[PDB]
RNA sequence: AAUCCGGUUAAUAUUCCGGAACCAGAAGGUGGAAUCAACACGGCAACGUAAAUGAAGUUGGAGACGUCGGCGGGAGCCCUGGGAAGAGUUCUCUUUUCUUUUUAACAAACCAUUGAACUACCCUGAAAUCGGUUUAUCCGGAGCUAGGGUAUGGUGUUUGGAAGAGUUCAGCGCCUCAUGCUGAAUCCGGUGCGCUCUCGACGGCCCUUGAAAAUCCAACGGAAGAAUGGCCUUGUUUUCACAUCUGGUCGUACUCAUAACCGCAGCAGGUCUCCAAGGUGAACAGCCUCUAGUUGAUAGAACAAUGUAGAUAAGGGAAGUCGGCAAAAUGGAUCCGUAACUUCGGGAUAAGGAUUGGCUCUAAGGGUUGGACAACCAACUUAGAACU
């Protein structure tokens, strides 16, 4: 069953705060309690262990990576880093 | 306490000591008026405030 | 039915305060103090804990003989078997690199 | 499964107290196989006299604390309390003493 | 308090000269604890048997100190 | 770093006594181990052992860490079925009711058996018709399932300690003395959404991610060593076993509170924390009880008005009053039913109805276990029927 047609995750707060206060919270949380894949290893086992820090599970790929508050990466991280690749590879050649 | 310095303990010590009574040949001798004293502290009434 | 009192002055219910319940041979039931539980190594590669090795508080083990300490290996007792595995096979490749590396170089 | 429970009662009986003919008829009357009076069809408890003893035979892994309770009763009826008392002696075995 | 499990290695520990005196224990079933007292160690051999146990009692040094319980 | 049980005093006790241990430091007192040239072997491996040379330097680990939620185990407690010993009741009934039926530190061997693991790791092997799997959906070609191993190990088992102790009962000397002496028992089963503590594997949460240091350990490294005449001949190891010496100094009585503290006091105030039985019940609620404690709050007689505290009331029902102030009424649980409005989450136990004892039955829902089945044992719910 549905359970909720519209506040989801954040049920937990019922009628307090404002809707547009619990609606934005709700587009965060969502967010930042989703898995995502890791490019080092493919599996989805990227989960957040304190606001920009992200960590995945299993025998292997035990490592920790730097990333946005709620999610993984970041438009302006992922932006920047093509630009900075672009830089590099014209003053390479 | 019972958990107690050294320092605290032998002042207890002398503390119960001061705390007897004068024997009476004391108040006996030739010109003295040692007969009462003031010095009778009790537990309960008037404390030591270490 | 019978209740119990700390065998010691310290009132609190403490991590130095641990007990546990005994039943005497005088049909006494009473507390005893017990220390906290022991910790097994870890990898310093990885964090995992290493086989081979009993939980012990640290001062604990310097009354163990050598060999329970340790496992006859490699870094036996400070990596874990895997972890030295990879550390071996790393060596090995990277030197070989370097290998190649100095060959074309010239 | 051969029981041997004797209510040994040569205290009384010398003081002509102690009616172990009563005894008898009482212990039969009274002693309960599986929950009722009168199952002693001789192949369970059979009891006996044994001159100054009341010897009872059980198979069916009886209760000598039961035999020690239904002779209190006993001696409740006939008001032998303040005078008499069961003891255990050995094994199986119980008597009376005047203390 | 160490239990030893073979006549021949109780033997041993009461040879040396650390062991002051042996203890015969007879317990209510039948069955005998000859114990020794070391320096450190109190060593309990258990046995089972009442021949078994003249013998062994016959197989101590002369010299040691057999106190019965 | 390291201590337990039993006993003992008028009054101390993890401190005394009896017994049984442990830790740390020093020296090296024996034994063992390795080394004929050098510092051991086993196992595919995880890793194993009675020991198994390791200087400087470095690196790693332990110490060392939040909070909530449920799940699994253990210990003590609780409950239950027998036996035993003693006691209570006994007009009648009650194979009855009550009490006791205990086992420490430490040591050893096992160990997922018996309760709790495929928890972690290793080996074989190579998985789609994908499978495995928790109460909780996580896991696998980065190697699943399966089969076999390795480690972690007690508040578990079997023992030592240890029945010689403790407990219960029954007798003997009988001014009795050192209060001595002599007999029995202390046994066998079961139970769990129980309670208290604890451990194990997990899950949730955070713009919150939840000390430090002393101290102990391991590794990387290779400093240094000197046995040799095929054997009577040294060093190391005391991170292997047994043994020896030593462990000072201060605290330790008692109260911890409706009389030992503070509040002028033997003041209805205040002052941090540990243990925690049975019944009813959701319950650490209220009510009653067991163990323990207490029966202490100046007393006697009487029952006037007015009080303080607590009850009840015909008919009416807020007319009382600034005002329903105070009181009354409602109340648990189960099944029905539930409006406006709303930020869609709520409102909501909205409102508003019905039921509820006792007894005797019926049905369904799980486990141990003997040859499609099954005689017990161990169990707890829920729903319904009849009778009263
Ligand atoms: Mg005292
Ligand atoms: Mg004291
Ligand atoms: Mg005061
Ligand atoms: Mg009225
Ligand atoms: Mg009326
Ligand atoms: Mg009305
Ligand atoms: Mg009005
Ligand atoms: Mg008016
Ligand atoms: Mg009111
Ligand atoms: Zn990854």
């Amino acid at each position: 069953t549905k359970r909720t047609k519209k506040v989801g995750v954040t049920g937990k707060y019922g009628v307090r705060y404002g809707a547009s206060l619990r609606r934005d919270v709700r587009k965060i949380e969502v967010q930042q309690h989703s898995r995502y894949q890791c490019p080092f290893c493919g599996r989805n086992t990227v989960k957040r262990t304190a606001a920009g820090i992200w960590c995945c599970n299993g025998k292997g790929c035990k490592k920790v990576l730097a990333g946005g508050a709620w999610t993984v990466t970041t438009a302006a991280a992922t932006s920047a880093r093509s630009t900075i690749r672009r830089l590099r590879e014209m003053v390479e050649v | 306490p019972s958990h107690k310095s050294f320092r605290t303990k032998q002042k207890l010590a002398k503390a119960a000591r001061q705390n007897r009574p004068i024997p009476q040949w004391i108040r006996l001798r030739t010109g003295n008026t040692v007969h009462y004293n003031m010095k009778r502290r009790h537990w309960r009434r008037t404390k030591l405030n270490i | 039915a019978q209740r119990v009192t700390y065998r010691r002055r310290l009132a609190y219910n403490t991590r130095s305060n641990k007990t546990r319940i005994i039943k005497t041979p005088g049909n006494n039931i009473r507390y005893l103090h017990i220390k906290k539980l022991g910790t097994i190594p870890r990898c310093g590669d990885t964090g995992v804990p290493l086989q081979g090795i009993p939980a012990l508080r640290p001062r604990e083990f310097a009354r163990l003989s050598h060999n329970q300490k340790k496992v006859q290996r490699a870094y036996g007792g400070c990596l874990s078997a895997n972890a030295v595995k990879d550390r071996i096979v790393r060596a090995f490749l990277i030197e070989e690199q370097k290998i190649v590396k100095q060959k074309l170089k010239q | 499964v051969s029981n041997k429970y004797i209510i040994d009662a040569t205290a009384a009986v010398n003081d002509k107290i102690f009616d172990v003919a009563a005894f008898e008829k009482y212990l039969i009357d009274r002693i309960k196989v599986d929950g009722k009076t009168g199952n002693l069809g001789s192949s369970v408890v059979v009891s006996r006299e044994g001159s100054s003893k009341i010897a009872v035979i059980a198979h069916i892994d009886f209760s000598g604390r039961y035999l020690k309770y239904l002779t209190k009763k006993f001696l409740k009826k006939h008001s032998l309390r303040d005078w008499l008392r069961v003891v255990s002696t050995k094994k199986g075995v119980y008597e009376l003493r005047y203390y | 308090p160490r239990q030893i499990s073979d006549i021949k290695q109780f033997l041993e520990i009461a040879r040396r000269k650390d062991a002051t005196s042996a203890r015969i224990k007879k317990n209510t079933n039948k069955d005998v604890k000859f114990k020794l007292r070391c320096s450190k160690y109190l060593y309990t051999l258990v046995v089972a048997d009442a021949k078994k146990a003249e013998k062994l009692r016959q197989s101590l040094p002369p010299d040691l100190t057999v106190t019965e319980v």
